């Protein structure tokens, strides 16, 4: 009853990171302290829209820009990433608590040799504003007009004209 | 994907264990075994919590039923399936019941009888989402503090008005 | 002990009221325990074997209609993912929900529990059971009015008319032919139902406190058979002219309050264009009539052997109060000229 | 229903074979629901008595059926009066004439005669005319 | 799907069970028993797969009360079997009148 | 309610289950959560009977999202073809859609 | 594999509105290979 | 399907043990070895007659009881939502109607075994 | 009705209801539903074997109080629903004018309406 | 005064476990409203993060909700820190 759409084999392609998940948690929290204005902008337009097909130039800029984020680690203190990733791999619940001391020698690279500093508890789950300029979905669920509701009563009451009108009860 | 659909058979003719009146608890080891199975039937859609719980308190309730049956429902010689003729044509009448229907539903997949529903399995039927790190029928089963209240008033209340009832129907002046 | 038996009571009614003012279909079933769970220990108080007789039957017909109607629910849910009272959006589960509160209700074949479980059970018992659970599944009926199956619903009103008022003139135990009789009152005010809500409830109310000033006049009078009945015009002859008095009122000759629903049910549905169906029940209620006059002729309108034990019961006098009795006969015989009524029920 | 469809689309007098088969259809179809609340209120005891009851009272329907559809496309037809309400009165009496043969009691075929007779005078009364008995809640 | 195929049935056969009386009450009583599990796992089925958080309620609720049906059930079953002595529903007739 | 003793004194006691898209433990969404919300404020303070024929393709929309029975068929017609063809011959699965 | 019908629009409007909708996994994994649906379809609950 | 495979290795392991069990060492029976044990003579016939209880009042209460229980399971889940104020009354106030529940049968006598 | 806009449930005699006039304390209606309340008195006694006419006159007293209080609120709701009813009722036709023509009333001049000679 | 220590006595004498049970069932339910960590209790339960909150659109005048999560306005969690 209608047209689907969908976006062609070609724009849905991007330089997928391809990183485990385990480095990518890792990294996690550093990862998403400075690597967030593609991030916050991303879901911006997966809650305001509510539709993933619009919000592909915002997947390709979230994947590239987590691209660079590796980059810039990969460049800087390769080695200090790896016995802190191997050992949240052992781990199977991927615990940070068996990590403290590899944690820490990943912690003092990026402070000192790049800036990036590790944001304490509590303070990714934020609901922190994000600058998009996009415009707003006016009908984000495509709802059509509504019926109109039917008409309000109003005037004032009046005495039943000749009683109850019930058979043969005058009043 | 068969375990889905063959346990729910399994469920069928399990039922067919006591609604063909075998001696009680041979009934009994027909929905004890469905039960089992109907933990099943919830397990494969999630439902963990809720499977467990027919695990438990069915086991619990049926613990009496049998010790009522050979105490005081017992005959000097129990029925079985096969002794009483009625019965086993009772268990009979309950294995060609839905032989036909699983064969046209595997045959045709459109079957009518009362509700209209397709016959692709039920695999497809499942979701997409993502539960994040909350199970939702743990947690929608946790919602009977915070959110129930007045739904556990009544249940609570009853269950007192239920110790009251069992003591003074069965308490004979 | 009298303090619990005040709980059960309790809860029966809190479970009527639960029902009546639930939102969710889940919470109408739960009212119907509420009422289930207590009901049993009430019905068995004096703890005969006929009281045993009586509660197994009584527990095994609504476990059965109770247990129905949830999976009527549970397809409405399958097909409308709605719990709210409302409409019901699926034909085949609300089909199954009318056979399953017609069991409560005892109207269709499904009648047969309520006859044999009120003559087991004490009076006292017998007008709680026929006065107060005839509410419940009344409530549920006026709420799913909208989608009610015209067909469906006046088959079953019709048989409940039909045997009701048919086998009444077969039974000597009164309380035999009142269970008979409600059944008959049960097809009036399910009749209408599925027509007009508001009729309902005033027939209902109409037939509510009939079946008080009865049967509260059956406990004073302390009667379990018509010749039981008949001797006590020895004692409290005004007691006996109520009686019949009563007997011609749920008969439905005006000015009588029992001409009220008769009168008024038969209103809307020749408005409704339902004409011969408004016709064979009026006519078919002469047998009701049958019955209450000979009620009445055993009792009242005629003399009777007495005993002679009998003459001491003259020299003592009753203890019971039995409480708003005399308001039960007047609001159950002389209410016909106050009929616009209905409408504060509207 | 579709047995109450199957008798109504056929006209009156006109496919007689049809409307009397039909007519058949509903007598056995009613024989089988009486029988089956028969043997179920009342256990008469074995199988042998209890097919036999079935066997009663589903001949004994049908049988007023049969008559009773039959006469009245024959009447129709022959008189070429199809609205004429004695079309199915004519049909209506033979049913207790059959009933009482089937009795094997005139005593009570002959009130049963009336009673059928006028009923089906009524039916026509209502196919007729614009006569409903479910009405549906117009007000 | 054919899994509310089978399970819709099992309500069926419960419901010809239920009020299909042989010879005692207990089979009869343990088939009422048994007829929720599959009102149990019939509504347990939509509410998994709807998704609907806090109706995961009534699965819980509704056996709360169908085995409290049942508890009141079996402790009338005690009142019988003592002035009965059997459980058998053909005796279960003193009320013929 | 036959007495809506819940809006008289505006307590709730079983309203918080009922439709689908109420509130839920830490906001868990519901599988229709839109379509039900269409078909909800669609017929709101319209009345039951004048809500059938107006608000009807929210509601449809909203039960085949809760059956989805005629897109299964729709699968149905899929799945029937296509064994009915690749078993004859003609189509050669692509090498995605077998591994 | 639509050439044979009579009657099939190409990617035709599930439903009779135009928002987007979760897809039901019927359509996502409804051609795929047999060990591929049960490692996701059913892979959580079966997994340990 | 992993803990199918454990149960059906379980269950297969336990009917081998039965097996070679039955068949392998011999068999040999006269009728009054086959007969049943009434620690040495012979049974008043039955096994089967009933064997009434003397404890029928508390059974039922177990399963109200043992139904509750089930109420109160989510308790792990039920501590960690935002609303544990009235979790706690909620959740007292079941263990409070079982305490009363267990109360009221034992001071109406109740537990003590019915003679 | 129960489904009018702007309803209170379990409100019984609302805010607007008292804009009608009240019915009168001599309401033919209001005396019988007391004169109820006399009846009602009288068998009272009937029952308990007191004198019917000179018992005691507190209990017939409290009897005729009860019936003529709840009556007239009654009484007053008894014309608010026939009031609402008719209220809204001439609203409708106000608002639908296409479903309630009005036929242009012609004299008995031109009506052919034909004669039937009994005889 | 002299009833309640005798009674008590009794108790404590014939079965210590219900006088007991009593006990640890009594102050159970009157600690809640002596609790000075159900507060904290509530904010434990509060501050654990499930669902991710979604930032919003800022179209000015917000000023308690930050731009990044870094910047020090936004509800914080240092009494957790210090617990
Ligand atoms: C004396 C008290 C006087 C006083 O303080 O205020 C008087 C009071 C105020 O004076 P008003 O403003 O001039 O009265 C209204 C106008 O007359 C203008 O007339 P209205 O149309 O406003 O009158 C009220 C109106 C709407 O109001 C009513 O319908 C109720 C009015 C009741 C008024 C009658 C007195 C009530 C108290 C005494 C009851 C005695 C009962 C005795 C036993 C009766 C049963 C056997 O009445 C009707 O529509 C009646 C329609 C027919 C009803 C039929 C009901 C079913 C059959 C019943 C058969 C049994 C006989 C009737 C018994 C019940 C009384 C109706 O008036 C009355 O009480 C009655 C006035 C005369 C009305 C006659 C026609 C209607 C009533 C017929 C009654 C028949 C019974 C015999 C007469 C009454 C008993 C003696
Ligand atoms: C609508 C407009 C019309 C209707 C207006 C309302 C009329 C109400 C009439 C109530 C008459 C009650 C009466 O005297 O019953 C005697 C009768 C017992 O007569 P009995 O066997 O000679 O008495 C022996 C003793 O009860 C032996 O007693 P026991 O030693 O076993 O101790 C038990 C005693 C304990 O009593 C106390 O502790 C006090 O309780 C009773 O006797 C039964 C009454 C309990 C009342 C509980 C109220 C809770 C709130 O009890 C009942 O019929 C109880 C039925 C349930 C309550 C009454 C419901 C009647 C109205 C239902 C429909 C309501 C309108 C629906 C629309
Ligand atoms: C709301 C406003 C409208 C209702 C006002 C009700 C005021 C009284 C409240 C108490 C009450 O109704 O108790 C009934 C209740 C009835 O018991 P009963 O034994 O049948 O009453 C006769 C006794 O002789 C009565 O006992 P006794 O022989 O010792 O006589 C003295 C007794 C006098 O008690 C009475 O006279 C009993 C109450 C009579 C009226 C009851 C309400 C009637 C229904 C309301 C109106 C319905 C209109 C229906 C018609 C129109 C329908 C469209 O004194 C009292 O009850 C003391 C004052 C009231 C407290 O009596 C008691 O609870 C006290 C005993
Ligand atoms: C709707 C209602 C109609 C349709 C549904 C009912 C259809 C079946 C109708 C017949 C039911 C059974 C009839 C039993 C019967 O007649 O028994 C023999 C009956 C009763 O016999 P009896 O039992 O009195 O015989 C013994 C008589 N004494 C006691 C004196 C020795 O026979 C008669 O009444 C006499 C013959 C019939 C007389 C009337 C015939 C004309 C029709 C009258 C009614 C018209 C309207
Ligand atoms: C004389 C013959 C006729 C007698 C009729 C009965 C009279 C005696 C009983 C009257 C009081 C009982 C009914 C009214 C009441 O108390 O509350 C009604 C109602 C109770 O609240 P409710 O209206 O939400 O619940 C009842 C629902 N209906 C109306 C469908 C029965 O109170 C009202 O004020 C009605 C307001 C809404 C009206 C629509
Ligand atoms: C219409 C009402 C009457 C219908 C017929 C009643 C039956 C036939 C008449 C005789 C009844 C038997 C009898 O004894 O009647 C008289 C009886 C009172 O008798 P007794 O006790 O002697 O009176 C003492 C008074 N201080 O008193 C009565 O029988 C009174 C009957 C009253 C009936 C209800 C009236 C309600 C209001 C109208
Ligand atoms: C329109 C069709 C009306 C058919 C009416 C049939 C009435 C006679 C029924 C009958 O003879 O057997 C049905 C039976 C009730 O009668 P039964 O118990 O068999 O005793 C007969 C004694 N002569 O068993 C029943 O359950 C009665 C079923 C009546 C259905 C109508
Ligand atoms: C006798 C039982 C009723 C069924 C008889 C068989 C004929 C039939 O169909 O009757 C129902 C009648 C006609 O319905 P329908 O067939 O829709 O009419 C148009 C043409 N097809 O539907 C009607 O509404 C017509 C009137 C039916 C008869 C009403 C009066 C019955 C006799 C008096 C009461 C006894
Ligand atoms: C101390 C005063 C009360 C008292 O006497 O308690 C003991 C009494 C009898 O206990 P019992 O074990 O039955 O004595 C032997 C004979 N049966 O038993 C009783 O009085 C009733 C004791 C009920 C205990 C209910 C406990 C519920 C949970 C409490 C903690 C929360």
């Amino acid at each position: 009853p209608g047209i689907v759409e969908l976006p062609t084999l070609e724009d849905l392609k991007v330089q997928e990171v391809k990183v485990s998940s385990s480095v990518l948690k890792a990294a996690a929290h550093h990862y998403g302290a400075q690597c967030d204005k593609p991030n916050k902008e991303f879901m911006l337009c997966r809650w305001e829209e509510k539709d993933p097909r619009r919000c592909l130039e915002e997947g390709k800029l979230v994947n590239q820009c987590a691209l660079d984020f590796f980059r810039q680690i990969k460049r800087h203190c390769a080695e200090p990433f790896t016995e802190y990733w191997t050992c949240i791999d052992y781990s199977g619940l991927q615990l940070f608590r068996h990590c403290r001391k590899q944690q820490a020698k990943f912690d003092e690279c990026v402070l000192d040799k790049l800036g990036w500093v590790r944001p304490d508890l509590g303070e990714l789950s934020k609901v922190t504003k994000v600058k998009t300029d996009r415009p707003l979905p006016e009908n984000p669920y495509h709802s059509r007009a509504r019926p109109e509701p039917n008409p309000e009563a109003e005037g004032d009451l009046k005495p039943a004209k000749h009683g109850s009108r019930l058979f043969f009860w005058t009043m | 994907m068969y375990i889905a659909f063959i346990l729910s058979t399994i469920f069928v003719i399990g039922f067919v264990g006591f609604s063909s009146k075998p001696s009680p608890i041979y009934g009994g080891l027909g929905l004890i075994v469905s039960g089992g199975v109907g933990c099943g039937i919830v397990l494969n859609f999630g439902g963990s919590f809720l499977g467990l719980m027919v695990f438990l308190i069915y086991l619990g309730g049926m613990l009496v039923v049998f010790g009522y049956t050979t105490a005081m429902a017992t005959e000097m010689y129990p029925e079985v399936w096969v002794s009483n003729k009625t019965v086993f044509g009772a268990f009979v009448s309950g294995l060609m019941m839905e032989f036909c229907m699983v064969y046209y539903a595997l045959k045709e997949e459109e079957v009518e009888i009362i509700f209209k529903f397709n016959g692709l399995g039920d695999w497809v039927i499942y979701d997409t989402g993502d539960s994040g790190f909350f199970s939702e029928e743990a947690m929608g089963i946790a919602a009977l503090y915070s959110y129930g209240t007045w739904l556990v008033i009544v249940t609570g209340w009853s269950l007192l008005i239920g110790v009251v009832v069992i003591m003074e129907i069965t308490r004979g002046n | 002990n009298p303090i619990i038996y005040t709980t059960l009571i309790m809860t029966v009614m809190s479970g009527t009221m639960l029902v009546m003012i639930s939102s969710h279909w889940l919470l109408i079933w739960i009212g119907f325990e509420m009422n289930l769970l207590a009901m049993i220990p009430v019905l068995m108080k004096n703890f005969n074997p006929r009281a045993t007789e009586a509660a197994t039957k009584y527990f095994l017909t609504q476990a059965t209609a109770s247990m129905m109607l949830m999976m009527a629910i549970i397809i409405n849910l399958l097909y409308s993912g709605q719990w709210t009272i409302t409409k019901m959006f699926n034909p085949v589960a609300m089909t199954m929900m009318t056979m399953a509160l017609a069991m409560k209700l005892g109207l269709s074949p499904f009648h047969f529990w309520v006859p044999e479980v009120t003559q087991g059970i004490s009076l006292q018992a017998g007008l709680l059971l026929l006065t107060w659970q005839k509410l419940a599944p009344l409530s549920v009926l006026c709420q799913i009015s909208q989608s009610i199956n015209p067909n469906l619903m006046l088959t079953m009103a019709m048989l409940s008319i039909l045997i009701g008022g048919w086998g009444g003139l077969n039974q000597t135990q009164l309380r035999k032919i009142m269970a008979y009789s409600s059944i008959a009152h049960m097809g009036w005010m399910t009749a209408v139902l599925p027509y007009n809500t508001t009729m309902t409830i005033l027939n209902l109310l109409i037939y509510i406190t009939m079946t008080l000033a009865m049967f509260m006049l059956l406990i004073h009078s302390s009667a379990t058979t018509t010749l039981s009945l008949s001797h006590t015009w020895n004692k409290m002859p005004v007691i006996t002219s109520l009686m019949m008095v009563t007997l011609l009122s749920m008969g439905g000759l005006p000015p009588l309050s029992g001409f009220m629903p008769k009168w008024m049910i038969i209103q809307e549905m020749t408005k409704n264009e339902s004409i011969i169906m408004p016709t064979l029940m009026a006519m078919t209620a002469l047998l009701n009539l049958y019955f209450y006059m000979r009620l009445a002729y055993s009792s009242s309108l005629t003399m009777f052997p007495s005993t002679n034990n009998m003459k001491m019961k003259w020299q003592f006098e009753h203890t019971k109060q039995m409480k708003l009795l005399p308001t039960m006969i007047v609001l159950s015989t002389l209410v016909l000229p106050m009929t616009p009524a209905l409408s504060s029920l509207n | 229903k579709t047995l109450l469809h199957k008798y109504s689309d056929i006209p009156e007098g006109t496919e007689c074979h049809r409307k009397a088969y039909a007519s058949t259809s509903i007598g056995g179809a009613t024989g089988l629901i009486v029988s089956a609340y028969s043997i179920a209120l009342k256990p008469p005891a074995s199988f042998l008595e209890g097919v036999a009851r079935t066997g009663r009272y589903t001949f004994t329907s049908a049988a007023i059926g049969a008559i009773f559809g039959l006469t009245s496309c024959i009447s129709a037809q022959v008189r070429e009066k199809p609205d004429d309400p004695l079309n199915y009165f004519i049909g209506g009496c033979a049913g207790g004439l059959t009933l009482g043969a089937r009795t094997r009691s005139y005593g009570i075929g002959a009130a049963a005669c009336a009673y059928m007779g006028l009923t089906a005078a009524l039916v026509k009364m209502g196919q007729l005319e614009g006569w409903q008995v479910f009405a549906e809640p117009k007000v | 799907p054919l899994v509310y195929m089978n399970i819709i049935m099992a309500f069926a056969i419960a419901l010809a069970g239920l009020l299909m009386y042989r010879s005692h009450l207990m089979s009869s009583l343990l088939c009422l028993e048994g007829m929720m599990l599959s009102l149990f796992i019939m509504s347990t089925l939509i509410i998994l797969n709807t998704h609907f958080t806090l109706a995961n309620m009534m699965p819980i609720i509704l056996l709360v009360f169908a085995a409290c049906e049942a508890a009141l059930g079996l402790s009338l079953l005690v009142m019988v079997s003592n002035t009965y002595g059997t459980d058998y529903v053909q005796n279960l007739n003193l009320l013929q009148c | 309610p036959f007495f809506d003793v819940q809006k008289r004194l505006g307590l709730d006691l079983d309203r918080w289950m009922t439709i689908q898209s109420a509130e839920q433990p830490h906001k868990i969404p519901g599988r229709c959560h839109a379509f039900e919300k269409e078909w909800i404020e669609c017929a709101h303070g319209i009345g039951g009977i004048r809500a059938e024929k107006e608000c009807k393709i929210e509601f449809d929309d909203f039960v085949e999202c809760l059956l989805r029975q005629k897109t299964m068929k729709r699968l149905s017609a899929i799945k029937r073809q296509r064994d009915k063809l690749i078993k004859e011959g003609k189509y050669t699965p692509p090498p995605h859609h077998l591994g | 594999i639509m050439k044979d019908v009579p009657d099939w629009k190409v990617g035709e409007s599930v439903f009779h509105t135009t928002r987007w909708v979760t897809p039901m996994m019927g359509e996502l994994y409804g051609l795929r290979t047999n060990e591929e649906i049960l490692s996701a379809t059913y892979g959580f609950i079966w997994y340990t | 399907m992993n803990i199918m495979l454990t149960l059906l290795t379980n269950v297969t392991l336990a009917s081998l043990l039965v097996l070679i069990a039955f068949w392998l060492p011999q068999l040999n029976a006269y009728s009054e070895k086959t007969s049943p044990y009434e620690c040495g003579f012979d049974p008043m016939g039955s096994a089967r007659l009933p064997f009434s209880m003397k404890f029928f009042l508390v059974a039922i209460t177990f399963l109200l009881f043992d139904l509750e229980i089930a109420l109160l399971l989510p308790l792990p889940w039920a501590s960690q939502t935002n609303n544990l104020k009235t979790m706690l009354t909620m959740a007292l106030f079941l263990l409070i109607l079982l305490a009363a529940s267990l109360a009221y049968e034992w001071t109406q006598k109740g537990l003590e075994w019915a003679e | 009705m129960s489904g009018r806009p702007g309803r209170v449930p379990l409100q019984f005699l609302p805010n607007e209801a008292r804009s009608l006039p009240p019915p009168k304390l001599t309401d033919p209606r209001l005396v019988y539903m007391g004169f109820l309340g006399y009846c009602s008195g009288l068998i009272d006694n009937a029952i308990r074997r007191r004198p019917v006419v000179s018992a005691g006159l507190h209990r017939q007293l409290l009897y005729v109080t009860s019936f003529v209080f709840f009556g007239y609120y009654l009484l007053k709701r008894q014309d608010y629903m026939y009031a609402l009813r008719d209220h809204d009722m001439f609203a409708y036709v106000k608002s639908h004018p296409e479903d309630f023509p009005e036929k242009d009333k012609k004299t008995y001049g031109e009506i052919l309406e034909e004669f039937h000679p009994v005889r | 005064a002299g009833r309640i220590a005798s009674f008590l006595k009794n108790a404590w004498a014939k079965e210590p476990v219900l006088v007991a049970s009593f006990a640890i069932g009594g102050l159970a339910i009157i600690l809640p409203s002596l609790s000075p960590y159900t507060n904290y209790a509530i904010r434990i339960n509060r501050a654990t993060p499930y669902n991710y909150p979604v930032p919003l659109r800022d179209d000015g005048n917000m000023p308690d909700v930050p731009s990044h999560p870094q910047d020090p306005q936004g509800p914080s969690l240092e009494w957790l820190k210090n617990l």
